[PDB]
RNA sequence: AGGGGAGUGAAAUAGAACCUGAAACCGUAUGCGUACAAGCAGUGGGAGCCUACUUGUUAGGUGACUGCGUACCUUUUGUAU
RNA sequence: AACCCACUCCCGUUGAAAAGGUAGGGGAUGACUUGUGGAUCGGAGUGAAAGGCUAAUCAAGCUCGGAGAUAGCUGGUUCUC
RNA sequence: GGGGCUCAAACCACACACCGAAGCUGCGGGUGUCACGGUGACGCGGUAGAGGAGCGUUCUGUAAGCCUGUGAAGGUGAGUUGAGAAGCUUGCUGGAGGUAUCAGAAGUGCGAAUGCUGACAUGAGUAACGACAAUGGGUGUGAAAAACACCCACGCCGAAAGACCAAGGGUUCCUGCGCAACGUUAAUCGACGCAGGGUUAGUCGGUUCCUAAGGCGAGGCUGAAAAGCGUAGUCGAU
């Protein structure tokens, strides 16, 4: 089985996205859902759309059931940043480096 | 300390904390039922209940009085006509609060506060 | 006739880099700490070729000496009488027949006893 | 004040074990089905069994 | 936005920030070690466990316990300094 | 009082600010303050004079040339036996 | 040095044994010099420094050759070979070039120079989010609203935090459609992106007329040259 999805250039951190990845890991799709349905954290947010739409992917192209499946893979890879300058007193200049994300969803029914 | 100590500052000064608890009492007569922060919701049932005690007596004395508390005229009409003869009988408690989420902007837990026999 | 650097000064860091496998931290993954990792490694590698030698020679006379004791002698009065009667097997042998051939071992400490020393 | 030497991948990685999130307290509304936070309205505005503000 | 299929192509992990695509740096998975232990982090000795296969005088990974052990460069009569 | 100035305290010192702010402070019809246009400059200008100011630069501005000035002084100097 | 030591595990004489270095010997190898015609003997710590012998990189000849899409260079593992710099053979990637041997030429070998240029760490998910006039509800739109619009109610300035000229800026002005980046948060909003539109003079401000300080200046006077001063003149608003 084993469906993926992706999320390139997600706008947020990876060490921030982290935390909430290793909720779901390893837990039935059913129950990752509503995990995600009450949490406070943007990344939760960010992730629970990749994470329908690899269910989706499940249904559509393999023929799948949504009781069947577990998350059985997640992971968070940085990407590319943006840089920035902000500027700080007596004349100085700041690098500010605005960081993103690659979120990686993987189902299976084994 | 604040052992045994009342109220709630709530990052705001005196005459700033007495004016916004009016305006949602005025608003709560009116609607029924708001949406606000549940901290400042549990600091609204020790204004809005003690109004709807002293409307349950209707007198000159009595409207003077509630009109210097909430310095509105529907409010001072709301009550005395409306409310105060429908909880002629309840011995306080007459108003509801629900704990319902929490907002997106800033994460703060928000509640609903209404009236317990409302028409709806 | 200009000459580039990059591909021989890559094959000369993996060299380093890869007898450091197994180090710790950043003496496995950087080559400035790696480098002095591997030629201190190569110091000490050649000290302990000459401790190894002593250290063997008084791990077997530690052992001699408690298998000599059973039998009622010293390690330096058996080797005084080993030394007297002809017998010029090594500490290492020695040593092996305390553990294991005990029997064996017995026989040679009577001889050396019975060499009045 | 600041650092002497720099710290290394595992004495960070120390540092963040007591930086996982917990769990809430979530209920399944017994007259429906849907699933709520525990104490708090439902998404679709029950509570204990009775609507209460009707969308 | 981004992806999962399907099509084009000899080849899309050649998909437009597109030949090759290293290192620092950041992750997921498996094997072994690690919560009574003091120090340039190695080396001499060394048990146990895991895998492979010519089934143990073999190969690979880990390294409990233990002897010894105060980085490199420069400048100096002389530096762990 | 407006306007011009900068005597004191505290804050700020990675500042809201490469010289400020809040409280008090001095002059306030004059040797006053100010807008617009113009004149004087590098061993030269201007100075109720502090070696002060001349574009956040002054016991001799900035820029391009002589110019890769000179350095009996620090630092560095790359594969093997 | 510690434990601990009293007819000692202290001290004074005598005796026999043992431990103990990379010292000496045994065994197996490599080298320097000298001698003899492969043996023999004496050696082989080393900074500054002198002397001898080599490896590898780029280009040229050998080469109109040899290898290569039945897979070049490069990258990444494994195995093996030398005393070393290093060589050799193969798995995977890659997809078109490489150069035996012996010579010739060098932009010929990097860890350091508070070296130069890019990329990325630690501090650390830490400080901070820019005047301490102040916000509370309802409704609407929307994928989504503390922040957008509208309503009710609060606060703040009011010799300004209101209105208007000049300088300076240059399309920031209005409307429709948008939210990637910009806005120290989100944004449906914007001085942001795209596209359209918008500025009307005999009397307002310029230009035109006149001159101040000052500038330029036909001839002219001076000055190695560039040029300086200046007359008639003509520019120059405040
Ligand atoms: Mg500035
Ligand atoms: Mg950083
Ligand atoms: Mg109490
Ligand atoms: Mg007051
Ligand atoms: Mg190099
Ligand atoms: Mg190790
Ligand atoms: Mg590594
Ligand atoms: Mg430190
Ligand atoms: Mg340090
Ligand atoms: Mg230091
Ligand atoms: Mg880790
Ligand atoms: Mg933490
Ligand atoms: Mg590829
Ligand atoms: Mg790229
Ligand atoms: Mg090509
Ligand atoms: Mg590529
Ligand atoms: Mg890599
Ligand atoms: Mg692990
Ligand atoms: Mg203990
Ligand atoms: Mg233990
Ligand atoms: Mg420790
Ligand atoms: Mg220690
Ligand atoms: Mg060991
Ligand atoms: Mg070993
Ligand atoms: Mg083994
Ligand atoms: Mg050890
Ligand atoms: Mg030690
Ligand atoms: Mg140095
Ligand atoms: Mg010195
Ligand atoms: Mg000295
Ligand atoms: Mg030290
Ligand atoms: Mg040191
Ligand atoms: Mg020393
Ligand atoms: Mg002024
Ligand atoms: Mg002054
Ligand atoms: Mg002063
Ligand atoms: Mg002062
Ligand atoms: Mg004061
Ligand atoms: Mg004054
Ligand atoms: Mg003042
Ligand atoms: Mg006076
Ligand atoms: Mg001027
Ligand atoms: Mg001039
Ligand atoms: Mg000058
Ligand atoms: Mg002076
Ligand atoms: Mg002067
Ligand atoms: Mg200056
Ligand atoms: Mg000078
Ligand atoms: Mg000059
Ligand atoms: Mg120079
Ligand atoms: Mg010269
Ligand atoms: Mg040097
Ligand atoms: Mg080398
Ligand atoms: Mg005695
Ligand atoms: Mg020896
Ligand atoms: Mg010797
Ligand atoms: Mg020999
Ligand atoms: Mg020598
Ligand atoms: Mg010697
Ligand atoms: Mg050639
Ligand atoms: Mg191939
Ligand atoms: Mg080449
Ligand atoms: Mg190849
Ligand atoms: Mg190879
Ligand atoms: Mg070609
Ligand atoms: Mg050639
Ligand atoms: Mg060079
Ligand atoms: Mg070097
Ligand atoms: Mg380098
Ligand atoms: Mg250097
Ligand atoms: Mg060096
Ligand atoms: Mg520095
Ligand atoms: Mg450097
Ligand atoms: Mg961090
Ligand atoms: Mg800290
Ligand atoms: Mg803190
Ligand atoms: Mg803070
Ligand atoms: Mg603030
Ligand atoms: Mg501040
Ligand atoms: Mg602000
Ligand atoms: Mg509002
Ligand atoms: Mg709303
Ligand atoms: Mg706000
Ligand atoms: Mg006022
Ligand atoms: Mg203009
Ligand atoms: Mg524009
Ligand atoms: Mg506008
Ligand atoms: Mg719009
Ligand atoms: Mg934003
Ligand atoms: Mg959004
Ligand atoms: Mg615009
Ligand atoms: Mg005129
Ligand atoms: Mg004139
Ligand atoms: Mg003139
Ligand atoms: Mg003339
Ligand atoms: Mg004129
Ligand atoms: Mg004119
Ligand atoms: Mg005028």
């Amino acid at each position: 089985m084993e469906v993926a999805a992706k999320l390139s250039g997600a706008r947020i951190s990876a060490q921030k996205a982290r935390l909430v990845a290793d909720q779901i890991r390893g837990k039935k799709v059913g129950e990752a859902l509503n995990l995600l349905a009450f949490s406070s954290k943007k990344a939760a947010e960010i992730m629970k759309k990749v994470l329908e739409s690899a269910v989706a992917n499940a249904e559509h192209n393999e023929g799948a059931d949504v009781d069947d499946l577990k998350v059985s893979t997640v992971f968070v890879n940085e990407g590319r940043s943006l840089k920035r300058i902000m500027p700080r007193a007596k004349g100085r200049a700041d690098r500010i480096v605005k960081r993103s994300c690659h979120i990686t969803v993987k189902v299976a029914d084994k | 300390m604040r052992h045994r100590k009342s109220g709630r500052h709530l990052s705001r000064t005196s005459a700033h904390r007495k004016a916004m608890f009016q305006n949602m009492a005025v608003s709560l007569f009116e609607h029924e039922l708001i949406k606000t922060t549940l901290p400042k919701a549990k600091e609204l049932r020790r204004v809005a209940e003690p109004l709807i005690t002293l409307a349950k007596e209707d007198s000159v004395a009595n409207r003077r009085l509630a009109f210097d508390r909430t310095r509105s005229k529907a409010a001072v009409g709301k009550l005395f006509n409306d409310l105060g003869k429908r909880y002629a009988n309840r011995p306080g408690g007459y108003l509801r609060i629900l704990k319902c989420g929490f907002r997106a902007g800033d994460n703060a837990p928000m509640a609903y506060v209404e009236l317990v026999d409302r028409p709806v | 006739a200009r000459v580039k650097r990059g591909v021989i000064a890559r094959r000369r860091h993996k060299k380093i880099l890869k007898l450091a496998k197994g180090y710790y931290g950043a003496r496995s993954r950087v080559f400035r700490v790696a480098k002095q990792a591997v030629i201190k490694a190569g110091q000490y590698a050649y000290r302990d070729r000459r401790q190894r030698k002593r250290q063997f020679r008084a791990l077997w006379i530690a052992r001699i000496n408690a298998g000599a004791r059973q039998n009622g002698l010293s390690y330096s009065r058996l080797i005084a009488g080993l030394k007297k009667a002809a017998i010029e097997i090594d500490r290492k042998v020695l040593a092996d027949l305390a553990v294991n051939e005990k029997a064996a071992f017995t026989a040679i400490v009577e001889k050396a006893k019975a060499s009045l020393a | 004040a600041v650092q002497q030497n720099k710290k290394s991948r595992s004495a960070r990685d120390m540092r963040r074990s007591h930086d996982a999130l917990e769990s809430n307290a979530l209920s399944v509304e017994k007259s429906t089905g849907e699933v709520h936070l525990r104490h708090h309205v439902s998404p679709d505005g029950f509570y204990r069994g009775r609507k209460v503000v009707d969308k």
